[PDB]
């Protein structure tokens, strides 16, 4: 976007702080539980028919760990998300054809488990910028 | 939109819990929404102050999250449980329904940051639906 | 999202008016969602062909429209009345809810361009309520 | 991709033949009708308080005729609407901040009030090539 300082320290900071192999895991499950439509597109990551097999489910964990590994990849690039993610909009928009308002509600299902997860570090602050972040990658995604 | 008894039971037992925070939620709540959502302001723009934990945002957070205690009394019929409120946000305030869901989110935020505990994803799929009807049941009156 | 009085009535005697023309409506609309929206294709890809007025599409344009019919005679409770389509679609199918909006649109502008005299604006905003009642009935069944 | 010469030709078609007094006001009354909450942006425009009103809203007329010329500017530059629309840009979105979701249901009542109009001559094709012109301008005001 036209990012300030304290944006650019306040993601990096949210992102240097989080354990991506404890929020990727519960974003990821979470994006599926509440908005079961998503399960159509991991039809291949077996066990998805209830909430405690969702938890329970290692290929599903691992990709949350890997969203946030993309996450962090934008983290790095946060000038040309756009250019660091044509791959993945080419995967997501040209190929698997996600409608965008799904990228938005796993954003948001990512904003809750951090929420969750940082308690009082979760400032306003902190949010408005994690949040100008995420509409930099969703639209990056379509 | 149809909740369920397992939705009304989960969000009901949810709020036995979360409900002594019921202002401090609405006030965090309101004020994240007007902050990291600038357009809701438009909305808000003849308040003096619009800032997080201000005089206004917390007299008012206070009153929404009153709102949805009301609705938590009136879950069985949110349509009508919420006619006065619609009349005002979709009648008279034109509220862009666009933006119920950004105080929906905001408030999961916030109940997720105060209770992580016993905001399981379980707690998530019920309350996300209990505050989809409760923003269905607040658009009755635009049309 | 509930439907007045003179929502039904409108619809009906709108439904009245073009219910002749179904099977055309469906496979032109149906046509229309696959063509100008090429992402919908995801859930017909095991169809031969999805062009406008192939086989297939007048075929199934078909019994859309018949569940729209449905729709129409259950419209005082739409969620009962689409109970099972929505188990296939939103549970069966897991098929993406803004989904629902683009065919419905598709619907509103055949329909608009069949019966350019007919689609008045009063007839309009009822259609395009009833479509979305239709919309959130089939969406019961996903969670 | 972008534009098809066949896309080019039917745009320019669609507005050549287009009697702007006629669509223009019909889809911008549609729209305040069919969806009340964007009266909010119309306050100074009098009456509208019915659709009875609305449809005899002298104002919202030539307001909606003004839409679109609107587009006709989009139409003359095929190429370059992000550019040709960056003052309406900031007008729609960084001024008024109409949620984008607005655009799109305007551009819908457009293509109904378009296709009402055209019959026949709305074919599949020119709907494909008019909702793509559309979704090009939308995302130019967003
Ligand atoms: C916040 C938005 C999202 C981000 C940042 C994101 C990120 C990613 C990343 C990093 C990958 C792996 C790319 C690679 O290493 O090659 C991926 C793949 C994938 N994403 Fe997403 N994603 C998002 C939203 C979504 C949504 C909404 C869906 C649909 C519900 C989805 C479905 C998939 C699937 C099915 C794959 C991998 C399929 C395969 O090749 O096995 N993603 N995503
Ligand atoms: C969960 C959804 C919502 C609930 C439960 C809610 C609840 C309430 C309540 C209880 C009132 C005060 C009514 C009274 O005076 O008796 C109120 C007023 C108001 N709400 Fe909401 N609201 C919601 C969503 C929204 C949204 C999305 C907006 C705009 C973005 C909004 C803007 C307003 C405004 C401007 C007022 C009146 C301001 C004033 O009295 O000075 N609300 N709301
Ligand atoms: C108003 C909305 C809709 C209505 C009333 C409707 C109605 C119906 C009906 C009556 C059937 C046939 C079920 C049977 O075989 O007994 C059907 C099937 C189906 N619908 Fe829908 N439908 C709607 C929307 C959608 C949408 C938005 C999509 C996805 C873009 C979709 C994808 C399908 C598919 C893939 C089938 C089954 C096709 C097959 O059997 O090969 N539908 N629908
Ligand atoms: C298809 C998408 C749209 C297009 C092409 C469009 C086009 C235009 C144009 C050409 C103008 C004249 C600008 C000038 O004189 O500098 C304008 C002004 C305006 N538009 Fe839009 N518009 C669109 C969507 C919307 C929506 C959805 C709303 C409201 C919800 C809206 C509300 C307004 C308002 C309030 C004005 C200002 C008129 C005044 O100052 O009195 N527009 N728009």
């Amino acid at each position: 976007v036209e990012w300030t300082q304290q944006e650019r320290s306040i993601i990096a900071g949210i992102f240097a702080n989080l354990n991506y192999e404890d929020i990727g895991p519960k974003a990821l499950a979470r994006c599926l539980i509440v908005y079961p439509w998503t399960q159509r597109y991991f039809g291949a990551y077996g066990d998805l028919s209830t909430p405690d097999a969702i938890k329970g489910n290692a290929k599903i964990a691992a990709h949350g760990v890997k969203v946030l590994h993309g996450l962090d990849r934008a983290v790095k690039n946060m000038d040309n998300i756009n250019e660091a993610y044509s791959e993945l909009s080419v995967l997501h928009s040209d190929k698997l054809h996600v409608d965008p308002d799904n990228f938005r509600i796993l954003g948001d299902c990512l904003t809750v488990v951090i929420a969750a997860n940082l308690g009082d570090a979760f400032t306003v602050e902190t949010q408005c910028a994690f949040q100008k972040f995420l509409a930099v990658v969703v639209f990056a995604l379509g | 939109t149809t909740l369920s008894d397992k939705d009304k039971s989960t969000v009901k037992a949810l709020w036995g819990k979360i409900s002594k925070s019921a202002d401090a939620i609405g006030a965090d709540a309101l004020g994240r929404m007007l902050a990291v959502y600038p357009q809701t302001k438009t909305y808000f723009s003849h308040w003096p102050d619009m800032s997080p934990g201000s005089g206004p945002v917390k007299a008012h957070g206070k009153k929404v999250m009153g709102g949805v205690a009301l609705a938590v009394s009136k879950i069985d019929d949110l349509t009508t449980g919420l006619g006065d409120l619609s009349e005002l946000h979709a009648f008279k305030m034109r509220v862009d329904p666009s933006n119920f869901k950004i105080l929906s989110h905001c408030i999961l935020v916030v109940v997720a940051k105060m209770f992580p505990k016993e905001f399981t994803p379980d707690a998530h799929v019920s309350l996300d639906k209990f505050l989809a009807s409760v923003a269905l049941a607040l658009a009755e009156r635009y049309r």
